[PDB]
C-alpha cells in the first residue's frame, strides 16, 4: 500500500528535495503529494510509482503521499529537516584589563543555529576546551570561570559553535567568534626610584632619571615625570618586567625657587607615584665695598657688603694692613641645603720708598777674592722695585753670597722707586787688593 | 434489506483516540462554553468512511456497490431538562470549499435546532446528485458531500447544573433510498 | 499485447 | 432573408445581415429537467434572464499563421456575469447555449472558418509518458480560450508544458482526422458568403444535470479550413468574435462559493 | 445491434500454476474492468461519445507446458470472480475472497463449451459515457495551482472493481500455463452523438497520442 | 477492534 521513499530526508536551507510517492492497489485513481509548495512530478508506473520534486524547502516540512484507491485511501509521510549555522557567535565585551589572582567570567552568545539538538557551544583558552554544552535558549549562552594567572598571559579566548549533522550523513560545521586578549598586570604599591639633584641652577641643563621594576606589562605603563609645571620628556628603557625613565629638564629665572619633582608610574586604574624638592637658585655674590681700595698709613677705613640694622667694619689703616684681605661671606637657603658664598678683597697701605744708610750702606770695601753678601733693601708699599746699577747696566748683586772681584769695585746708583716716590743713593765698592 | 436500512442507528462520530471502539465513540461532546468551532465534521460516503461504516446503514451498504437515496440524520440532546441551546446542523454538497466556520455551513442544506421539550431533531441529507447511483467504495467522481454541526447561540445551563454532556448522533435511511449490485463485505476477514 | 508470463 | 437574422436573449441582442441560416444541433431545442427525469430531489434554482444572455467573450485575431482556437463550455463562461455566481454557489449545474461566431471582413478577403460544438471535447495530454494529464488552470482557460497548433512537441520527462493539452490542429488534439469534424454541429464562416455563425446546442451528457466545477460538456473549436488572405498585405489580420448565451440554466445543491486552483 | 453484435477480444491474461518458490503469486490474476487493452472493439464503440447496453461476456481458456517440465497433470478447474468496489481483494490464490458469498463467479472445467454470460447495464448514470471533459473531484484554493492533473477525464473516474482469475487446484509436480481471454459483445444498444473514428494509434485508457506515428 | 481511529471529531 501507501510508501514513500525517502521517509527521512535532511537538506540544506533553500535546497529541492527528491520524494518518491508510491501506493499499491489495482486501480489507484489519484496519487498526490501533500505539502504547500512548487512541485515537479515525474513519472514511473502511473499512480503507482511517482516522484516528486519539491523545490526551495526553508522550514522543515512534512509531505504525505496520499492514494486515492476507491476501496482505500491510504496516505503516507515524510520528513524533510533542514540545517543553519549561528547568524552570530561572539563573547560577551570584557574589559582587556584583568586583575592577577582575581576570578574572571567569559561569557559566550550564540544567536540562531539549527536543528538544536546537535549544536554544542565551546568555550576556548588557546586551542585548549574549558567548557562544552548544548545550545540552549536565545540567544543561547555559555558562561565559566578563570582564575587570571600570570599564566594566563597573551592567552587568547575565544568560543566555537558545532553544528554536527554527521549522523544525518553531512558534516560538522563549524564557526568561532573574535578572540579576547586577557591584558593583565601588576603595579606593586611602592614608590620608583627617582634620581636627581636636590639643586639647579637658572638657565642651566638637569638630567632625571626615574625608574621601577617588579610591575607588568612594563611596555604598557605611563610614565609621568615633571618638574614644577613643566611636564618631562623621558627616554624610557624596558628590560625584564622593569624600566628605565630619563629626561633632561631646563630651568630659567621665573622657576627660582623650590620646585616639585613627580615621577608616577601608571598601569590600569592604579598609580605609583614618588615626590621629591629641587631647589632653582640664584645666589647673588657678596661683593666687598671698600671706602677707598688704595689707602695711606693713618687713614680710617670701612668695610661693608653689598649684594634689621646695617653693620660695618672700621679701622685704622696700619702698614702691616697693606696687601691684608677683607671678606664679606653669606648663606642661603635653597632646598632644605645650606649654600655658602664669598668674598675676600686686598687692601693696599701705603708708605714712599725709603734707603736708610741703615738697610742699604752707601760704602764697602772688600777683599779681592773674600765672601760677601752686598746689603741693600728698599722699604715701602708697594714693594718699591730696587736697582743699582753702575755705568748704568752693570748690577750690583745684592742679598746674595758672592766671590768678590775686580769688577765688582766702582760707583753704584742705587734706586728705589715706586708711585709713592723715588729715592736715590749712591753705593762705592772698594776691592782692596787679596 | 432497505428495511433494516430505514431503522435509526447510532454512529461512531467521536471514534478519536482513547474514544474508539469503546461506547464513548457514540458520545457526541457538548458544554456551556461559546465556541465557533465545529462540534462535529462528517464526509457522506456513508459504507467506507471512518465512522458511518460499522452503522447499519453502513453494513447493509457494504455488501452493495450502488446506491441511490436521502439520509436522515436524527440526534437526541442527552443533557439534563435545565439546559437550554440552539445548534445548526448543516448538509453542505461538495465541489467547494468544505465548511469549516459556521457562515460557510449557513450558505447550504441547514436547520436551527431548538433544545427543547421535543428531544430528538432530524435533518435530512437530501440525494443531490450528478449521477443517479452513487459508489458504496469511497469515490472523487460522485461526490457526497459534507455534514457538520455549530452553535448557533451556545448550551446554557443555570446554578447547580451539568456543564457539560452530550448527544447521541443517529443515521437512517429514507423511502426513496436503494441499493444494487451485490458484493461481499470488506469489513468480515477469515482464517484461511 | 505484453501478456504477464 | 435567410441571411438577415436578429436573436434576442434576457437584455441582450444579436442582428446579422450576412448570416447563412442557424443550426440547430442535432435538432434539439434547450429545455429544463421533466419531472419523470429529475434527479436531485431539491428545488432547482433557475435564474431566466439574469444569466441566460448573451456574454461576448475577448475577440481573437484571424492572421496568415493561425492556426485555429478552442474554447469549453461552461469553462468559458465561468467568470461570465451573473450566469459565473449561479455556477459556482451550487454543486449541479445545467444548461444550453446559444453560440454566435462573429467574423467580417470585406468582398476582397478570401477565408472560410469551419466552426464546430463538440460535446465531450478531450483532447491529448503533451506528454507521452502520462496519460489524459491536464491541470485545472490547462484544462479550464476561460474566456480566453486555447489555441490550436501544427506540431506536436510532448515534453516527455516534466510537469510544465506536459501537463496540458497537445492541441494538433489536423487532428483536433484529439487523434482523429480534422477533415471529419462535420459530423459534430457545425456552421462554415465562408468570408465571401456569411459574417456570421449561430448554432443553438442543447444539453449534452450521459446524465440529466452534472457537477460545472467537474465538468465541460460542449468545445467550441475554430479552424481555418481555407486561410485568410487579402489581395494587398502578406499579412492580413481579422478579428473572430464569440459571442455565448447560455439558455434553460437551472441548478441544484446550494452551498459556499466554489473557488477553485487558480493563478 | 448488427455493427456490434460480435464478441470481440479484449485482454490476454496469464495465470501459471506452479509448485516452485515465487509462483503463488503466479496461481492467480487480477485485471481491472475497463475495455482498453484492445482497440478493434474500443475503436468501434468510440464512433459514438455515449451508449448503454447489455453485456455478453464469453471467456476461452488455453493452457500449455512453459519449460521441460512436460509431465502429469489433472485437469484444470477455473474460477473467474467479480470484485465490485469496496470489497475483500485477495491475499493468496486460494483464501477467504474467493469463496464469493456474494461476489458473482464462474466455475470452469476445462475441456467444455467456453463459459459466458450476461450482465445487465449496470453504469451509474443515465448512458455510458466513453469520454468526459472533466475532472473527479474539485482541486480547491490553498491545494496548488498546478493541481487537477492525474485527476482529469475517464480514466481518474470510471472504476468497476475488478476480475480476479484462478486456477482452482493445488500447484503439481510440473508447472502449467494458462492464457485466459475475456471477449465482449454489447447487446440491446443504442448510442448517441456520432464524432470522427480513431485515425491514429492508441495510448492506454485515454484518448493520448505518441510522436511517432500521427 | 473493528472501527478506524478518527483524528479529530472535526474530521471531514
Ligand atoms: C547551513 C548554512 O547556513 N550554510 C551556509 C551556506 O549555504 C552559505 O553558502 C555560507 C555562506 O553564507 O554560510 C553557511
Ligand atoms: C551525534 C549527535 O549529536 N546526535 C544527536 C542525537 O543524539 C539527537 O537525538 C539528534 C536529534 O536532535 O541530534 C543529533
Ligand atoms: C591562542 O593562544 C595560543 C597559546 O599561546 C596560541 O597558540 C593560539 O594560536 C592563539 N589563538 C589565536 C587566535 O591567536
Ligand atoms: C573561580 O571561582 C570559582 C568559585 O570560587 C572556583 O570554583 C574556581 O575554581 C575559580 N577558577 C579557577 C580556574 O581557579
Ligand atoms: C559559520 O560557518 C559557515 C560554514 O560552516 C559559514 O558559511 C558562515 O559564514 C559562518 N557564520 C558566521 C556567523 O561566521
Ligand atoms: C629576565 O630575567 C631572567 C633572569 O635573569 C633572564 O633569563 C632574562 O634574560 C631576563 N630578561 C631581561 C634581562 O629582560
Ligand atoms: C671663601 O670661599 C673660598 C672658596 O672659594 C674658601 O677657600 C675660603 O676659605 C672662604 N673664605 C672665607 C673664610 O670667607
Ligand atoms: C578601573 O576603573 C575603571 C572605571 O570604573 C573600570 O572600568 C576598569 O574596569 C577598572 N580596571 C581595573 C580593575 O583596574
Amino acid at each position: 500500500q501507501t510508501s514513500v521513499s525517502p521517509s527521512k530526508v535532511i537538506l540544506p536551507r533553500g535546497g529541492s528535495v527528491l520524494v518518491t510517492c508510491s501506493t499499491s492497489c489495482d486501480q489507484p485513481m489519484l496519487l498526490g503529494i501533500e505539502t504547500p509548495l512548487p512541485k515537479k512530478e515525474l513519472l514511473l508506473p502511473g499512480n503507482n510509482r511517482k516522484v516528486y520534486e519539491l523545490s526551495n524547502v526553508q522550514e522543515d516540512s512534512q509531505p504525505m503521499c496520499y492514494s486515492n484507491c476507491p476501496d482505500g485511501q491510504s496516505t503516507a509521510k515524510t520528513f524533510l529537516t533542514v540545517y543553519w549555522t549561528p547568524e552570530r557567535v561572539e563573547l560577551a565585551p570584557l574589559p582587556s584589563w584583568q586583575p592577577v589572582g582575581k576570578n574572571l567570567t567569559l561569557r559566550c552568545q550564540v544567536e540562531g543555529g539549527a536543528p538544536r539538538a546537535n549544536l554544542t557551544v565551546v568555550l576556548l583558552r588557546g586551542e585548549k576546551e574549558l567548557k562544552r554544552e548544548p545550545a540552549v535558549g536565545e540567544p543561547a549562552e555559555v558562561t565559566t570561570t578563570v582564575l587570571v594567572r600570570r599564566d594566563h598571559h597573551g592567552a587568547n579566548f575565544s568560543c566555537r559553535t558545532e553544528l554536527d549533522l554527521r549522523p544525518q550523513g553531512l558534516e560538522l560545521f563549524e564557526n568561532t567568534s573574535a578572540p579576547y586578549q586577557l591584558q593583565t598586570f601588576v603595579l606593586p604599591a611602592t614608590p620608583p626610584q627617582l634620581v636627581s639633584p636636590r639643586v639647579l641652577e637658572v638657565d642651566t641643563q638637569g638630567t632625571v632619571v626615574c625608574s621601577l621594576d617588579g610591575l607588568f606589562p612594563v611596555s604598557e605603563a605611563q610614565v609621568h615625570l615633571a618638574l614644577g609645571d613643566q611636564r618631562l620628556n623621558p627616554t624610557v628603557t624596558y628590560g625584564n618586567d622593569s624600566f628605565s625613565a630619563k629626561a633632561s629638564v631646563s630651568v630659567t629665572a621665573e622657576d627660582e625657587g623650590t620646585q616639585r619633582l613627580t615621577c608616577a608610574v601608571i598601569l590600569g586604574n592604579q598609580s605609583q607615584e614618588t615626590l621629591q624638592t629641587v631647589t632653582i637658585y640664584s645666589f647673588p655674590a657678596p661683593n666687598v665695598i671698600l671706602t677707598k681700595p688704595e689707602v695711606s698709613e693713618g687713614t680710617e677705613v670701612t668695610v661693608k657688603c653689598e649684594a634689621g640694622p646695617r653693620a660695618q667694619l672700621l679701622l685704622k689703616a696700619t702698614p702691616e694692613d697693606n696687601g691684608r684681605s677683607f671678606s664679606c661671606s653669606a648663606t642661603l637657603e635653597v632646598a632644605g641645603q645650606l649654600i655658602h658664598k664669598n668674598q675676600t678683597r686686598e687692601l693696599r697701605v701705603l708708605y714712599g720708598p725709603r734707603l736708610d744708610e741703615r738697610d742699604c750702606p752707601g760704602n764697602w770695601t772688600w777683599p779681592e777674592n773674600s765672601q760677601q753678601t752686598p746689603m741693600c733693601q728698599a722699604w715701602g708699599n708697594p714693594l718699591p722695585e730696587l736697582k743699582c746699577l753702575k755705568d748704568g747696566t752693570f748690577p750690583l748683586p745684592i742679598g746674595e753670597s758672592v766671590t768678590v772681584t775686580r769688577d765688582l769695585e766702582g760707583t753704584y746708583l742705587c734706586r728705589a722707586r715706586s708711585t709713592q716716590g723715588e729715592v736715590t743713593r749712591e753705593v762705592t765698592v772698594n776691592v782692596l787688593s787679596p | 434489506m432497505m428495511e433494516l436500512a430505514e431503522i435509526d442507528t447510532l454512529i461512531p462520530m467521536n471514534a478519536v483516540d482513547g474514544k474508539v471502539n469503546t461506547m464513548e465513540m457514540y458520545q457526541i461532546p457538548l458544554n456551556d462554553n461559546l465556541s465557533k468551532a465545529p462540534i462535529f465534521c462528517l464526509s457522506l460516503s456513508p459504507a467506507s468512511d471512518k465512522r458511518l461504516s460499522h452503522t447499519m446503514l453502513g453494513e447493509i451498504l457494504n455488501y452493495y456497490t450502488h446506491w441511490t437515496g436521502s439520509i436522515r440524520f436524527t440526534f437526541l440532546f442527552c443533557g439534563s431538562m435545565m439546559a437550554t441551546g440552539k445548534l445548526l446542523l448543516s448538509y453542505s454538497p461538495p465541489g467547494a470549499k468544505p465548511p469549516t466556520n459556521r457562515k460557510d455551513a449557513m450558505l447550504g442544506t441547514h436547520i436551527i435546532w431548538d433544545l427543547g421539550l421535543q428531544s430528538s431533531c432530524s435533518m435530512v441529507a437530501p440525494w443531490i446528485s450528478n449521477t443517479v447511483y452513487r459508489r458504496c467504495a469511497r469515490d472523487d467522481f460522485t461526490e457526497g458531500g459534507f455534514i457538520t454541526c455549530f452553535y448557533q447561540t451556545r448550551i446554557v445551563v443555570p446554578a447547580s447544573t451539568p456543564t457539560s454532556m452530550f448527544m447521541l448522533g443517529f443515521v437512517s435511511a429514507c423511502p426513496d433510498f436503494s441499493v444494487r449490485l451485490l458484493k461481499d463485505t470488506p469489513h468480515i476477514s477469515q482464517s484461511k | 499485447l505484453i501478456g504477464r508470463t | 432573408s435567410d441571411r438577415v437574422r436578429q436573436i434576442t436573449l434576457g437584455n441582450s441582442t444579436i442582428t446579422t445581415q450576412e448570416a447563412a441560416n442557424a443550426i440547430v444541433a442535432y435538432g434539439e431545442w434547450p429545455t429544463y429537467i421533466n419531472d419523470s427525469e429529475a434527479n436531485p430531489v431539491d428545488a432547482p434554482t433557475e435564474p431566466d434572464v439574469s444569466s441566460n444572455r448573451f456574454y461576448t467573450l475577448e475577440s481573437v485575431s484571424w492572421k496568415t499563421t493561425s492556426r485555429g482556437w478552442w474554447w469549453k463550455l461552461p469553462d468559458c463562461l465561468k467568470d461570465m456575469g451573473m450566469f459565473g455566481q449561479n455556477m459556482y454557489y451550487h454543486y449541479l449545474g445545467r444548461s444550453g447555449y446559444t453560440i454566435h461566431v462573429q467574423c467580417n471582413a470585406s468582398k476582397f478577403h478570401q477565408g472560410a472558418l469551419g466552426v464546430f460544438l463538440i460535446p465531450e471535447f478531450v483532447m491529448a495530454c503533451n506528454t507521452e509518458s502520462k496519460t489524459s494529464y491536464v491541470s485545472y488552470i490547462n484544462a479550464n482557460p476561460g474566456e480566453r480560450g486555447g489555441e490550436f497548433t501544427n506540431t506536436y512537441n510532448p515534453s516527455n520527462t516534466d510537469a510544465s508544458e506536459g501537463r496540458k493539452f497537445a492541441a494538433l490542429d489536423y487532428l483536433l488534439g484529439s487523434g482523429v482526422l480534422a477533415g471529419n469534424a462535420f459530423v459534430y454541429p457545425h456552421q462554415i464562416i465562408n468570408l465571401r458568403t456569411n459574417n456570421s455563425a449561430t448554432i443553438v446546442v442543447p444539453y449534452v451528457n450521459s446524465l440529466v444535470i452534472d457537477c460545472m466545477a467537474k465538468h465541460n460538456n460542449w468545445g467550441i473549436v475554430i479552424l481555418p479550413l481555407a486561410p485568410l488572405a487579402f489581395a494587398a498585405t502578406s499579412s492580413p489580420q481579422v478579428p473572430i468574435t464569440v459571442t455565448i448565451a447560455p439558455m434553460c440554466t437551472e441548478f441544484n445543491g446550494l452551498r459556499n462559493i466554489t473557488v477553485p486552483v487558480h493563478q | 445491434e448488427s455493427f456490434f453484435g460480435r464478441a470481440a477480444c479484449v485482454t490476454i491474461l496469464s495465470l501459471t500454476n506452479s509448485s516452485k518458490s515465487g509462483e503463488e503469486k503466479k496461481h492467480f490474476n487480477i485485471w481491472n474492468i475497463t475495455y482498453t487493452d484492445t482497440v478493434q472493439l474500443r475503436r468501434k464503440l468510440e464512433f459514438f461519445t455515449y451508449s448503454r447496453f447489455d453485456l455478453e461476456m464469453t471467456f476461452v481458456f488455453t493452457e500449455n507446458y512453459p519449460s521441460t517440465a512436460s509431465g502429469e497433470v489433472r485437469n484444470q478447474v477455473y474460477q473467474i470472480m467479480y470484485i465490485p468496489p469496496g470489497a475483500p481483494r485477495p491475499s493468496s490464490w486460494d483464501d477467504y475472497t474467493w469463496q464469493s458469498s456474494s461476489n458473482p463467479s464462474i466455475f470452469y472445467m476445462y475441456g467444455n463449451a467456453p463459459p459466458r454470460m450476461s450482465i445487465p447495464y449496470v453504469g451509474i448514470a443515465n448512458a455510458y459515457s466513453h469520454f468526459y471533459d472533466g475532472f473527479a473531484r474539485v482541486p480547491l484554493e490553498g491545494e496548488n495551482t498546478d493541481a487537477g492533473d492525474t485527476f482529469y477525464g475517464l480514466v481518474s473516474i470510471n472504476d468497476f472493481g475488478v476480475l480476479a482469475v484462478r486456477a482452482v487446484n493445488r500447484s503439481n509436480p510440473h508447472t502449467i500455463h494458462t492464457s485466459v481471454r475475456v471477449y465482449m459483445k454489447p447487446k440491446h444498444i443504442r448510442c448517441w452523438c456520432p464524432r470522427p473514428p480513431r485515425a491514429v494509434l492508441y495510448r492506454g485508457e485515454g484518448v493520448d497520442m505518441i510522436s511517432s506515428a500521427i | 477492534l473493528p472501527l478506524t481511529k478518527v483524528d479529530s471529531i472535526t474530521t471531514f
